[PDB]
DNA sequence: CACGTGACCTTGACCTCGCAGC
DNA sequence: CTGCGAGGTCAAGGTCACGTGG
């Protein structure tokens, strides 16, 4: 399953990404 | 201890408390109750998640504290490993492990969440360290210095309203790491799909010019044995040795260690295997060096890449690893099989590989650092909430 | 030696004279205006010894220093002869030798030159009218080209880049204590280096023929990769000085270090501070990350000969000690390949201007494996948040440090009392506890206020968002190779 | 009634036509010329009632009130009357007792007449203009010698010595609270006494024919040694008043314990503080002690009735509470004959200017044993260290007393809660206790300054003086009489 | 609380006083220690006078604080009993009972006499009385309630020398009660000796018209007996009941009960005597009464004085109380011999052994009464000393 | 010897207040 | 009887040994 | 093999209650 892992965990990390800038968006304020 | 914002005050951790009961189960001995202890907390969330009811005749003599909605427990043997917990409404008015402080705020003062937060901070195990011994070597501290310890307390009591906010915050940060940590796991698992492809199964066919092989057919083996330790020295004398994986690096073993009259041998580019738990390890050697018993040198006949037969290893090491204590032997070695395609192709497929490793190993190391990171931001949060500066 | 007397007043003179003059815009142009000057002189007078053994031609003889610094010029004819024929000559001499080494310092830019030929006249006869066969006045010059660097450093903020301050330097030499003769290395040496400050010291103990002559010829091995420092610094280094050093304009990172066959007894540096570099680079490093701080690092590590005792002083940033990922696996090697017997933290705007970034010294032994550290953290007066351009650090900070270093020391090799290393300021960490913060080696003072001074935390989600958008490059990379690989 | 404005004022004016008049040295004075003259005034205003039981001869009709005090003298002929024939003739009544007793009373000496013939006319004049068939007007005159008798409390030290204070005669009155018809006794009692108190309250509930008689004749035993308290008590008796009550001059220690006959349902007194009598006196009592207070404490134990629900209020001084020997035995008796329900502790000065002495109400009850007693101490304004003639005491102190007093009351009988009887200013002792401390009965507030406010050693050693050489006379005694009877 | 004079400063007992140590003997087992406990102090002086020295494996549990010159031990048993001493040297650094508070003063402020004098005196007994129990039923008070009650402390502190001039006073005092209680017990014995002189003993000559003659000739006795208790009344019914001695007054019996049906009835002037335990005791009857078990009653006849024979009887008191227990007999009483002189020379005996007992009565009660306010005159020493009145 | 008790009674006696009279003496002061 | 001493009980603190993880 | 924590022992007081001498 090599090729679709890295797919799935390529929307896991652009989830993530999208996590900590709504992240940045809370923390400013600042 | 540092600037205070118009409406904080500095109060001693006690000052701002209820006093706490605590009473003797057998004195009621038909009557079960929840037990809480420090096994019963889990470290990362600060919850309690594993009481135990027990009956009141039955009690541990450790059983005698009282806890109550909104109770902060805190434990005081090493209290660095954050078993610190808010009570549920559903364990209100029960006994906890003495081992705990029970921290009861009064809400004239203090909100209890804010001061879970606070404890649940380095902060109050830093002052912990401060005072107490710095070094010394007792884990555990008194009831009272938690009770004496400072901490900044601001009014209103509100803000302890703001640490509400701060939830928000983690919540998010916690569930980042949540697919942090999936995503490390699932990525590793890449290298070993990537050589499921490469390597078939054993007794498929292969694609043309390929061939089943015994290891020993192309690979001679060099079992390996441990000298007398008179020969062992710092000194530099003879060749570095290596007793089994504990000396192996990520690649390439560190030599720490010399021997003056080596008796087994492994020149470079030899392939180290380690022969005994845990077994099937592999690293390549990159100085002449000595053996010892621990670990097997492996040869590679021309025909063999190096690399292929190290990638293949790797591929084989989970199960290549048995588990009567294991132990390899050099027929043991010599009778696993292997594809061996044409030595050019060997190398192709060496060199593809490699590129995957390369950028598998940046991406480890990368998603490794935002954890960290991660964790530093969460320090960071909690300095920056008990300051004004949200 | 000294003397300064006229000679140094008049370099100050010459300062000034640049001061007035349109191309000289501040205390950088002044510096490697008379760098340049001083540096051709330096040449002449060079080969001129050369002249004496060739009796048992870099460039000549219209080019030497001799007949066109001597010869009285009409002003606009000089400046003229300076940039219509000079330093196009130097620009193209083509001998396999150095004579490319010049070019390459003459190489780029702007060769700073004074606008009016009146000035640049001046100048030049007033670094003419030094006595390069009186090592008093060679002395004089050196001081007063070390203070115009120390000026430069707290005016300039970009350098910043090239300077560190000198009580650091004296202070990691201090500790690291070179002997003659074990090689000395920077391998980023910016500018000057700590190598003139270990030559001084190695100097002191000097003793006999034989030393010196280790000293000016095999004991200073370090390298830089940026033209100006790279010059300002040769300029130093025989300022001070020594007569032929070896130094090369080379990237250290561009060398693959796992042949590595190169090796010094002792190491010490301050590496840059810490961006990317990439690529084909990385390849170098068993370690892959485009962090070059990191990559210094690993360098340093290898670059150490395999003895006892082989000893490294470094400067690191609170980066390289708080992060985690290939740092730790290299901080983890370092302290498993090496025994790490001091960190002393630097308070912020040490290095302003250049950067407020805290710092930490980093003295490393090699022994063996590290048990445990002993940490300095270093006080601020009492008035000041920070250090300043105003306020500078200066060597009294580090009467301090020096004194408990010299306990802690002791008690290193069990000569002495604990007690005597120890005081609020400074304390003592075993490794163990290092390795369970996942490697993080940043001060934390057992006697202390709690506030540990993170940055805010936005600016950690920026940079975790940067390197997140990395990740994501990092696996579209991947999709791509095992797509394209296909077969 | 209460006519007091028309007749009062003028009684006022013959205190003040006394207070020109040289014999009439003082408010003493004034009080027992009234005394005199008010009396031979009631006598024989009884005589004329008597003249109306006649129909169905104390004095001869010259010497009558009437004859003598209705002519209009010419001042001299008057005062030459007055001391000439009248005076000696009262003391020229032989007869049936009671004539001995008019004689007993002038007999005494020195009668108070003015100097000045024209005041005695006045005086006289004001007396005669009283209307005794009105008791509005004797009411009147009743107030008026009331509150001469107080303003005479005050001014004079000694008395003093047969006075007390109207807000303590109030108190213990309605503490002890008489009925009708139980018989009143003061062994001893100063002028008035207690007496007219406890007459105008048990008057004060009568509401019938049989009670008002009972209450003119049957109810008020009581007896005074002393002369002029004798006659001004008598007359304030007949002033308030019982129209012929029955006291005696005689000495109470006179009498025999033993033989008692006697006795009453209720005593409320006040016993001298009161000094030696010693001898003859002392063989009438079974304990047999100099000292006045206790001899009288003994015959007040046996003059109680033997029914259950005897009575006493009593007031004692600190001697008779801390005393011990004879005291104690006395005590010890009075704790198991009678049940000494409480005890009020009154402040030093209450007396004054007689003594300063602190003294005690005892209320003392005969059901039965002793076992437990109300202490209550009484404050001072806390202005004053000390009651003064200045600032007396006053019934408002006493309120507070009586509101704890009732809640104690209550308890006792179990009619109510013991946080009512309790105030810091009171406490209950148990009485092991007063037995273990050798029957002192002196006040020892719990919730107090320990301080005891005992008095300075020297005192205690000299009184301890003069009783040991006492025991030395009583020694001389002794071997004096095991001598003299040796056969 | 108090006035005070210039230097004076109040301040809490356990202000002035040093922290105090408490060991375990048993971890010395084989070495002897001296043992303090609230027996082995006199109260009446205040001194430790009976230690008790034991092997420290013997060692009782509540052995464990330790005492040192000067340290004064309260007893919080208790402690108006007045255990309290002062440690002498030999008794220094020892160990004592726990029922004890030590108080340790530090020499900077209280010197350890003035402290004992203090403690022994009603002042801080009676602050213990104000806080604790007022009438609250326990014995006893927690050692830091004895570090809780105030007291003056007299700096200049060499004015805490005044110790000196109480000390001075106190001897003098107390050896005046004991040649006073000298005076008492020897006082007793003259009414005796008189007697003695009157009465020959048995089987002398006697003077003439004086015979011996057996108590049941010249006495006639009733010996009594107690009736159900129905009889007994309150409310005065039939004639008073006395059982026995307990009845008694020193001359009278007090009535305080009523017997409706009398059985056997003792007259005004027959003289009672016990016939049980105490027997031997006399007292006249003063009305008509009926006699208990515990009585006899003694009727003189014609040739007898009640008095003559109730003297007798004094005389004869102390073996006529002989101590299987004891109980005296009508033929007991008749045969006991009696001196018979005429009933003139009884009479006139009679008077002057009268005399002589008021004299003695008289006697007795004025040193009593001396004796009771030398005690009030001791605590006048006391309440006059801890104010600057000397 | 009834006599001779008073006599040494008496002794005591006097002696007692020699003692209380030498307190007395000392006792003021005060 | 009621006074103390031995005992039991509680609170709070330190010791360390069975147990599961690197 | 090492660190964790729950069971255990231990010391400081504090209250209870029984033996016993006057
Ligand atoms: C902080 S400085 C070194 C300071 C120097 N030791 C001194 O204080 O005199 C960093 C220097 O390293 C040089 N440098 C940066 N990257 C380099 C590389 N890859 N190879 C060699 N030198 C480098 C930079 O030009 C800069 O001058
Ligand atoms: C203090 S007073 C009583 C006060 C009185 N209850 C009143 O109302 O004023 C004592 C009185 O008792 C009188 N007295 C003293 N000795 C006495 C005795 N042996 N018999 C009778 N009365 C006596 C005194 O004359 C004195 O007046």
């Amino acid at each position: 399953s090599p090729v679709e892992i890295v797919a799935g965990l390529l929307e896991k990390e652009r989830e993530i990404l999208s996590i900590m800038e709504e992240l940045s968006e809370l923390l400013e304020n600042e | 201890p540092y600037k205070l914002p118009p409406g904080w005050r500095w109060v001693r951790l006690g000052e701002v408390c209820l006093p706490t009961e605590r009473r003797d189960p057998t004195k009621n001995p038909s009557t079960y109750f929840v037990y809480v202890d420090i096994s019963a907390i889990d470290s990362t969330v600060g919850k309690i998640v594993s009481p135990k009811e027990i009956l009141g005749q039955h009690a541990p003599s450790r059983a005698r504290k009282v806890i109550r909605s909104g109770d902060v427990i805190f434990a005081t043997t090493r209290p660095y490993l954050k078993n610190i917990a808010l009570v549920p409404p559903d364990l209100d008015g029960q006994i906890c492990s003495t081992g705990f402080c029970v921290i009861r705020a009064n809400r004239e003062f203090a909100e209890p969440e804010f001061l879970f937060h606070l404890c649940r901070s380095d902060f109050i195990t830093n002052q912990l360290t401060a005072s107490k011994m710095r070094g010394t070597s007792y884990p555990a501290v008194t009831d009272n210095d938690v009770y004496n310890t400072l901490i900044p307390l601001p009014p209103l009591e509100e803000q302890r309203r703001i640490v509400a906010k701060v939830e928000a915050l983690m919540e998010r940060v916690r569930e980042v790491r949540r697919l942090r940590a999936e995503a490390q796991k699932d990525t590793e698992l890449l290298m070993q799909t990537a050589l499921a492809e490469v390597f078939p199964h054993p007794g498929a066919d292969l694609p043309p010019g390929w061939r089943w092989v015994r290891l020993g057919e192309v690979c001679d083996i060099i079992m390996g044995q441990s000298p007398p330790s008179s020969t062992y020295n710092f000194e530099g004398n003879g060749l570095p040795f290596f007793q089994g994986k504990a000396d192996f690096g990520d690649l390439h073993p560190t030599p720490r260690i010399w021997c003056s009259a080596p008796q087994k041998v492994a020149r470079p580019g030899d392939v180290l295997i380690s022969v005994r738990a845990p077994v099937g390890s592999t690293n390549v050697a990159n100085l002449a060096c000595c053996i010892g018993r621990g670990l097997a040198a492996l040869r590679p006949r021309d025909s063999l890449e190096r690399f292929w037969l190290l990638y293949y290893l790797h591929y084989l090491e989970p199960e290549l690893s048995k588990m009567t204590f294991n132990a390899i032997t050099k027929k043991d070695l010599q009778n696993v099989f292997i594809p061996l395609p044409p030595l050019e192709e060997q190398r192709r497929i060496v060199a593809y590989l490699d590129q995957i490793q390369q950028q598998v190993a940046a991406l480890k190391r990368a998603q490794a650092e935002t954890e960290a990171e991660l964790k530093r931001l969460e320090q960071a949060i909690l300095d920056k909430a008990f300051r004004g500066d949200l | 030696p000294q003397t300064r007397e006229s000679l140094a007043n008049e370099i100050w003179r010459a300062c000034d004279i640049m001061r007035r003059d349109n191309n000289c815009t501040g205390i950088m142009e002044y510096v490697e205006h008379l760098a340049w000057l001083l540096f051709l002189r330096f040449l002449d007078a060079q080969e001129e010894e050369w002249e004496a053994q060739a009796q048992i031609p870099i460039i000549d003889s219209e080019y030497r220093w001799r007949h066109w610094a001597t010869k009285d010029w009409p002003a606009d004819e000089l400046l003229a002869f300076v940039h219509g024929r000079l330093i196009p000559y130097l620009r193209s001499l083509g001998g396999d030798p150095l004579r490319e080494t010049i070019r390459s310092l003459f190489s780029e830019r702007n060769v700073i030159v004074c606008a009016s030929g009146y000035n640049l006249k001046d100048v030049i006869q007033i670094v003419n009218e030094i006595n390069f066969h009186s090592q008093d006045d060679i002395f004089t010059v050196s001081q007063v080209y070390e203070e115009l660097l120390r000026r430069l450093g707290n005016e300039n903020r970009l350098a910043g880049e090239f300077y560190t301050p000198r009580p650091v330097v004296r202070f990691v030499v201090e500790l690291v204590d070179p002997q003659i003769g074990e090689a000395v290395y920077d391998p980023a040496c910016g500018t000057c280096g700590f190598l003139v400050e270990a030559y001084l010291w190695m100097k002191q103990k000097e003793r006999t023929i034989e030393d010196h002559r280790i000293l000016q010829e095999r004991t200073f091995f370090g390298q830089e990769k940026k033209p100006v420092p790279a010059f300002l610094g040769l300029v130093n280094m025989m300022l001070h000085g020594v007569t032929v050093p070896r130094v090369m304009r080379r990237n250290t990172l561009e060398e693959n270090i796992r042949n590595v066959s190169e090796r010094f007894d002792v190491v010490v540096t301050n590496p840059p501070f810490g961006g990317t570099e990439g690529r084909h680079i990385q390849q170098n490093f068993p370690i892959q990350s485009n962090a070059t701080e990191l990559l210094f690092l690993q360098h340093i590590m290898k670059k150490l000969k395999p003895r006892d005792g082989a000893r490294c002083g470094m400067v690191v940033p609170e980066g390289t000690l708080f992060r985690g990922g290939a740092f730790a696996e290299v901080k983890r090697d370092l302290l498993e390949q090496f025994n790490l017997h001091t960190v002393v933290s630097l308070p912020p705007g040490t290095f302003a201007p250049y950067s407020d970034v805290k710092t930490a010294l980093i003295f490393f032994e090699r022994p063996g494996p590290t048990k445990e550290i002993w940490y300095y953290e270093l006080p601020l007066p009492e008035g000041l948040k920070k250090f300043s351009k105003g306020n500078p650090i200066q060597d009294e900070h580090f009467e301090e440090a020096r004194k408990l270093w010299r306990g802690w020391d002791a008690y290193r090799k069990g000569l002495g009392p604990v007690e005597a290393c120890l005081s609020e300021r400074s304390w003592i960490v075993p490794v163990e506890e290092v390795k369970k913060r996942g490697y993080d080696l940043t001060a934390r003072n057992p006697n202390r206020s709690g506030g540990e001074e993170l940055p805010s935390p936005v600016e950690i989600v920026a940079g975790l968002l940067e390197k997140e958008r990395e990740i994501l490059s990092i696996m579209e990379e991947l999709s791509e190779l095992l797509e394209n690989e296909k077969g």
